[PDB]
């Protein structure tokens, strides 16, 4: 299952994530692929806030699905 | 088809500088 995480700026990257795998596992891979901490970027889909402790199938996230990302400005 | 509608608000909402 290779989905496409699209950010606000307009960055859609192909990221593979199992449906059972929680959002943390996704932000996890996305964190090691882009360098964005799980608690630094907020993802949204179908008007639902993807919580760190939530599954994908719950938000009807299919393959190549466009997952909205929100990069939290101001780091450290 | 209001997926980007509400998201568009988050774009500028996150891009703050002077206000």
């Amino acid at each position: 299952m290779q989905i496409f995480v699209k950010t606000l700026t307009g960055k859609t990257i192909t990221l593979e994530v199992e449906p059972s795998d929680t959002i943390e596992n996704v932000k996890a891979k996305i964190q090691d692929k882009e360098g964005i901490p799980p608690d630094q970027q907020r993802l949204i889909f179908a008007g639902k806030q993807l919580e760190d402790g939530r599954t994908l199938s719950d938000y009807n996230i299919q393959k190549e699905s466009t997952l909205h990302l929100v990069l939290r400005l101001r780091g450290g | 088809d209001t997926q980007d509608d509400f998201l568009k608000w988050w774009r500028s909402e996150e891009a703050q500088d002077m206000g």
